[PDB]
RNA sequence: GUUAAUUCCGAUAACGAACGAGACUCUGGCAUGCUAACUAGUUACGCGACCCCGGUCGGCGUAACUUCUUAGAGGGACAAGUGGCGUUCAGCCACCCGAGAUUGAGCAAUAACAGGUCUGUGAUGCCCUUAGAUGUCCGGGGCUGCACGCGCGCUACACUGACUGGCUCAGCGUGUGCCUACCCUACGCCGGCAGGCGCGGGUAACCCGUUGAACCCCAUUCGUGAUGGGGAUCGGGGAUUGCAAUUAUUCCCCAUGAACGAGGAAUUCCCAGUAAGUGCGGGUCAUAAGCUUGCGUUGAUUAAGUCCCUGCCCUUUGUACACA
């Protein structure tokens, strides 16, 4: 396919970004989409270099953590893959769409901090990396010590985070956090 | 952090003062030309002479440059000094004078003249900025 | 970096000397200074003005 | 109170105690003869939009 | 004003300067250009083996060569070019071209510490002992002792995992000793194992070794149970090193199977091949790495700011401090 890439059996179109304040910073149509996730490096040299960064890789990079999975990228590749599949074999569409809307659906657009706390929005790039961060970490949560799989976790994680019915950790972290700053503002 | 030191800069303006014509514009040329003339003891401080070589004459081709002895614009210099005009603004048919002064000429020996033109006195004595 | 044993005590002494720098390399070492920029001076020439030639043979 | 965009037009300083606030102006592209200043956590260039949730609150210049 | 910098621009009772920084040396990628290679390989052949003309062979040998390997001269990067900010000076940001447009280590100024070392010296001053020795040697014990607390580390608290097979990848390195009695090991047999026995190779790009190292990749067993996580404690046995293991020197087999369910106030290190996971070399070594120093694989999150906390450096101010 010399034309257009497949993300393993994913096309790279069919990308329906609603949110009009992270069309730059979500960088998964038409340049840096890539067959695998998986890469060398260099994405994190410069300051606004992270940005260019595909989303699908972040996750990746993302998931390992906690000392005993730090350095597993093949691995996390493929519980990244795996859930893409569990995506598309509950939801029925583009589990890069599901992603894109969990992201949308799950990234906080206001945030306290201390300059007695006050409440700030946030830069879109800064809720991007809190919006994938809450819901690494819901998964990972969810997967601690339990039957069901890493890769079931995360489906489920970024199913409900783009379903928005409040049943995610991210989700719940999310109106935990707008709760706070609402509160103290 | 790129700023160059003493021991590049006062060996540098050396390099120009004394050989402004061998340097030219291209560094590729005039680092080759820095090498030759100039004991340099290692490539990177022939860099940092020869990059700086090349800003002062781009210094140069912008403008005048004060810590500098160049014999051209040395010339030009003293040509723009030499230079002569036209006739004087001191040579002028008709010169305002003012009446204190005509009555201080008056006193003198040259009272009455040919080509001067006496003014009116400047009415209302208002010359001081307000306080404040 | 030597001893000296005197009666009360003994004492240290430190003797750094710095060598001067010479082509030859007798006195001193045959390398430069890095930091000694060593500019040679041009030779006084004369512009010419007027066309000449230098044939011979 | 409804929800807007505003896309970034100049950052003006390090703001807070740890220096982790950025001072933004901010252009409302509704209308775009009305601007505010404001403080956004987290790495922010010029030239891009963020979704504020109110625009009463308003922090004082420095 | 600017910089990592008393680094420069520029005013100026200053001028000429000096140490430090910078500069310097080494390490690392850029070279299809030079020098070279039977202590390293590549391409073509002469064969030989296997599969149905073609493919593989670290199986052998050779006509060129250094692309892979190594080390020498070098070269290459300097804010070089463009667009902005800025006294248009010192400089800063982005970008085309480009392997790098801030790699790291060493050295590192004046002056001071009543810092550590007399337990490194046949470096040494003063005091003490000096024959029933504080000299020296031999035999044994101790430096490991255990109601307790603190510090640096290792192992785990698991399903992103454990176990079992298959596959697949390195470089720092080290290697037979003045005395010195002690080297690294290929290969074949005995045994499950630690190991034992024989001939070999190597003073080292020759031999270990193409250094077949782990995480990781694939396929079964497990099923949220202190369970196939974890391996503390303890019994029986077998070997290696040493004159001597008892207070198990170390290694291996079976069995017993504790706490630990992500850890409080508080606190350590770090921002790019970095942290972290992971294994391999040297020193300690007769036997030996839960340490330290180097090296390799996988390899990120977050930040390009600040004096808020802790400190440092210039200017001014106040002092009744100057072992400040």
């Amino acid at each position: 396919t010399p034309d257009i890439k497949l993300f393993g059996k994913w096309s790279t179109d069919d990308v329906q970004i609603n949110d009009i304040s992270l069309q730059d910073y979500i960088a998964v149509k038409e340049k840096y989409a890539k067959y695998l996730p998986h890469s060398a490096g260099r994405y994190a040299a410069k300051r606004f270099r992270k940005a260019q960064c595909p989303i699908v890789e972040r996750l990746t990079n993302s998931m390992m953590m906690h000392g005993r999975n730090n350095g597993k990228k093949l691995m996390t590749v493929r519980i990244v893959k795996h859930a893409f599949e569990i995506i598309h074999l509950l939801t029925g569409e583009n589990p890069l769409q599901v992603l894109v809307n969990a992201i949308i659906n799950s990234g906080p657009r206001e945030d306290s901090t201390r300059i007695r706390r006050q409440a700030v929005d946030v830069s879109p790039l800064r809720r991007v990396n809190q919006a994938i961060w809450l819901l690494c970490t819901g998964a990972r949560e969810a997967a601690f010590r339990n039957i069901k799989t890493i890769a079931e976790c995360l489906a489920d994680e970024l199913i409900n985070a783009a379903k928005g019915s409040s049943n995610s950790y991210a989700i719940k972290k999310k109106d935990e956090l707008e709760r706070v700053a609402k509160s103290n503002r | 952090g790129r700023v160059r030191t003493k021991t590049v800069k006062k060996a540098a303006r050396v390099i120009i003062e004394k050989y402004y014509t061998r340097l030219g514009n291209d560094f590729h040329t005039n680092k080759r030309v820095c090498e030759e003339i100039a004991i340099i003891p290692s490539k990177k401080l022939r860099n940092k002479i020869a990059g700086y070589v090349t800003h002062l004459m781009k210094r140069i081709q912008r403008g005048p440059v004060r810590g500098i002895s160049i014999k051209l614009q040395e010339e030009e210099r003293e040509r723009r000094d030499n230079y002569v005009p036209e006739v004087s603004a001191l040579d002028q048919e008709i010169i305002e004078v003012d009446p204190d002064t005509k009555e201080m000429l008056k006193l003198l020996d040259f009272g009455s003249l040919s080509n001067l033109q006496v003014t009116q006195p400047t009415v209302g004595m208002n010359f001081k900025t307000p306080r404040g | 970096v030597r001893h000296v044993l005197l009666r009360q005590g003994v004492l240290g002494i430190k003797v750094k000397i710095m060598l001067p720098w010479d082509p030859s390399g007798k006195i001193g070492p045959k390398k430069p200074l890095p930091d000694h920029v060593s500019i040679v001076e041009p030779k006084d020439e004369i512009l010419p003005t007027t066309p000449i030639s230098e044939q011979k043979g | 109170q409804p929800i807007k965009l505003a896309r970034v037009t100049k950052v003006l300083g390090r703001t807070g105690s740890q220096g982790q606030c950025t001072q933004v102006r901010v252009e409302f592209m509704d209308d775009t003869s009305r601007s505010i200043i404001r403080n956004v956590k987290g790495p922010v260039r010029e030239g891009d939009v963020l979704t504020l949730l109110e625009s009463e609150r308003e922090a004082r210049r420095l």
